[PDB]
């Protein structure tokens, strides 16, 4: 019944190997909100006429709508921050600016995220010694 | 990039533990595979997915996370039933060799989901608990062997049968044994 | 503190920081001189140029990845390493440099801000707040890991499982190696007296 | 940890080299090393020798332990041994590989050594597979592997590391 959507989220990603980055399911996302906004009125209703109608017999109902609340919101939580673990592997792999291929399927909240995090890392790195400091993205390799 | 997996700090599970972790993916998955239950309370305006109410004593089967969540000590709202994998018939058969079972038909998270099975109070739940890590250790040789190439046989059959958990540890030896193959070479 | 003895400690910390489960302490002391020898030596017949910017080559990539590394732990579990900080006692040794401090402050503030932004705020009434501390997993202590005694030290505890009473000590004699669970031997790594491998 | 970064520590064991060249005591950060005279032997890094090896200004020369008949014996002690024996180098594998692969026409029978060197490696590699079995088996918390050396450690330590994180979870996740 609910959380099917959500789980289909988490599904996308977890096919998608080496950190690939599937474009940002905006629909997906919008029909679990929507799914959420949903349950939690029929549950603001309910848990009334449990207050004025002595209707004790729908807090099942009641905690199973609280349940799959938690769950969705799980999910939603989970699948955003995993995305940002990608997109943040992309500053290492393809630098400070990225494929436009790469950019295509990023949400563009996640840039803002990407951009805050470049520029944090860049200023850490720049603080490591005197001039510029150290650029660690470089190096990977042990000397040949 | 095929370098790119190193960067990607991926959320590991934990639900070989206590609990499982909020943010990981393969737990969320896990979590989803349904559990036999039988309700123990009418459920109003809830039939629809099985006042339009769903009868008590209905036999219904449900994800881990929603079984978990309306769960307590006492029947309230819910009874749980172990899945036959994890009976006493399935164990003993596991107990006479690990290795001949596959844990990804009867898996993919044969243990993740068999730790998890342990929050609803089972009798069984030190004979559940024993049988997992029996079987694990059971099978850790073939899997460190073939993982490591000893023997020179082909792994396909073998990955096929192993549950999400297992692997990972076999990409694991495989990743450590292909690391130094490949600085031997050039 | 010889040139030697301070690659030598950089190289020690940098194996410790590859396998601890949990981020190590910070060392100023080791960060800073060895940056400035690699800049002192950017103060730069031929043949000797070529082996003395080989060694700098080599002292680069090990600065570089023992960096790299305490940078994936702060981010991986960046609500602990920042609480761990605010809780620690005036005087102990801390675990994170300012730079690291204000970068993991900041992996902080532009996850929360994106998570409220994206899908938080549009959430249910009291399902908006999400403790990250809770939610982001800690440091696995009990993480097993390979280690060369360095420094003897007598009754290291072992604990196999739940049940106390089978539990025992082991003495770690100077050069032998061992295989055994993180948290029991942390404060040996800290000190010098193991070394992680 | 990769095979290149254990191979990186093992470039700092020191090697005997034959300049072909003069060069005053250079001082390096960890050693000063030389001073370098042609046809006359020195100490140097594994990582130096190497390079001076390419610019073809030096000759290696094979450690004493890098010799058929020793080698037999060591691989003949170790099939002997529950455990394992101590190794002529904490970096057998890389000296050997490095050396052959930069100076086998400086190592004498360069085939039989690397034969040598592989049985040693296979040796003890399915002894370690044995021996994490029964550590497996018998669900200890503890074992001591003394003469292990890094690579022998790291080639399966991630897998025998994870492994027993698994199962400690495994016996833990009742109490």
């Amino acid at each position: 019944m609910f959380c099917e959507k959500a789980m289909e989220l988490i599904r996308e990603l977890h096919r998608a190997p080496e950190g690939q980055l599937p474009a940002f399911n905006e629909d997906g996302l919008r029909q679990v909100l929507e799914e959420m906004k949903a349950l939690y009125e029929q549950n603001q209703s309910d848990v009334n006429e449990a207050k004025s109608g002595g209707r004790s017999d729908l807090i099942p109902t009641i905690k199973f709508r609280h349940c799959s609340l938690l769950r969705n919101r799980r999910c939603t939580v989970a699948y955003l921050y995993d995305r940002l673990l990608r997109i943040r592997a992309l500053r290492w792999e393809y630098g400070s600016v990225l494929p436009n291929a790469l950019r295509f399927h990023m949400a563009a909240e996640e840039m803002e995220w990407f951009n805050n995090y470049k520029r944090s890392l860049a200023t850490y790195m720049r603080s490591l010694g005197g001039d510029e400091g150290l650029d660690i993205t470089q190096d990977m390799k042990p000397p040949k | 990039g095929p370098h790119m997996s190193e960067a990607y700090f991926r959320v590991e599970s934990g639900a070989l533990g206590p609990e499982e972790n909020f943010l990981s993916l393969d737990d969320i998955l896990m979590s989803h595979e349904k559990l036999p239950v039988r309700t123990e309370t009418a459920m109003p305006r809830l039939g629809a997915f099985f006042d339009n109410a769903v009868p008590q004593g209905s036999k219904l089967e449900l994800p881990l996370w929603l079984a978990k969540g309306l769960f307590d000590n006492k029947r309230r709202i819910l009874s749980v039933e172990l899945p036959k994998i994890y009976q006493e018939g399935w164990r003993t058969v596991f107990s006479a060799d690990p290795n001949v079972v596959d844990l990804h038909k009867m898996g993919p998270h044969f243990y993740g989901f068999g730790s998890q099975l342990l929050h609803f109070d089972s009798p069984e739940n030190a004979d559940i608990s024993q049988s997992l890590l029996q079987t694990f250790i059971g099978r850790f040789r073939r899997i460190m062997d073939s993982s490591q190439n000893a023997y020179n046989e082909d792994t396909s059959a073998l990955v096929a049968r192993l549950d999400e958990m297992e692997r990972g540890l076999f990409q694991t030896g495989q990743k450590g044994l292909n690391d130094f193959q490949c600085w031997e070479k050039g | 503190l010889t040139p030697a003895e301070l690659i030598e400690r950089l190289e020690q910390a940098w194996m410790n920081e590859k396998f601890a489960p949990e981020l190590l302490e910070s060392k100023p002391e080791i960060v800073e001189c060895v940056m400035e020898q690699l800049e002192h030596m950017e103060e730069n017949e031929d043949l000797k140029v070529s082996i003395h910017q080989m060694e700098m080559e080599r002292i680069r990539y090990v600065l570089s990845s023992y960096l790299r590394c305490r940078l994936m732990k702060i981010e991986k579990f960046f609500p602990h390493v920042l609480e761990k900080e605010k809780t620690r006692p005036e005087g102990e040794p801390s675990s994170l440099s300012p730079e690291e401090l204000a970068f993991a402050r900041e992996f902080m503030a532009n996850t929360e801000s994106y998570l409220k932004n994206v899908a938080l705020k549009h959430m249910p009434p009291n399902l908006q707040k999400v403790d990250l501390f809770r939610a982001v997993p800690k440091p696995d202590l009990d993480s097993y890991v390979f280690l060369r005694v360095r420094e003897r030290q007598e009754n290291i505890l072992v604990e196999p499982d739940t049940d106390e009473q089978r539990d025992y000590v082991i003495d770690l004699e100077k050069g032998s190696q061992h295989l055994i669970r993180y948290k029991t031997i942390a404060p040996l790594v800290a000190s010098g007296a193991v070394q992680l491998i | 940890m990769d095979a290149a970064e254990v191979e990186f520590l093992a470039e700092k064991e020191l090697v005997t080299i034959i300049p072909n060249f003069s060069l005053d005591k250079i001082y390096l950060i960890g050693g000063d090393l030389g001073p370098f005279n042609p046809g006359l032997p020195v100490e140097v890094p594994l990582w130096l020798a190497i390079n001076l090896k390419q610019r073809q200004k030096c000759r290696l020369l094979p450690p004493e332990w890098m010799d058929v008949e020793k080698l037999e014996k060591m691989r003949d002690h170790e099939r002997k041994e529950e455990t394992f024996t101590p190794m002529p180098s904490p970096y057998y594998m890389e000296l050997t590989k490095l050396l052959l692969n930069h100076a086998s026409d400086n190592i004498p029978k360069a085939d039989e050594i690397r034969t040598l060197v592989k049985d040693m490696w296979d040796t003890r590699i399915a002894k370690l597979r044995v021996s994490a079995d029964s550590f497996v088996r018998q669900q200890e918390a503890h074992a001591k592997l003394d003469n292990l050396t890094l690579m022998e450690i790291n080639t399966s330590g991630t897998f025998l590391t994870q492994a027993l994180n698994h199962m400690y979870k495994l016996r833990t996740n009742l109490q």
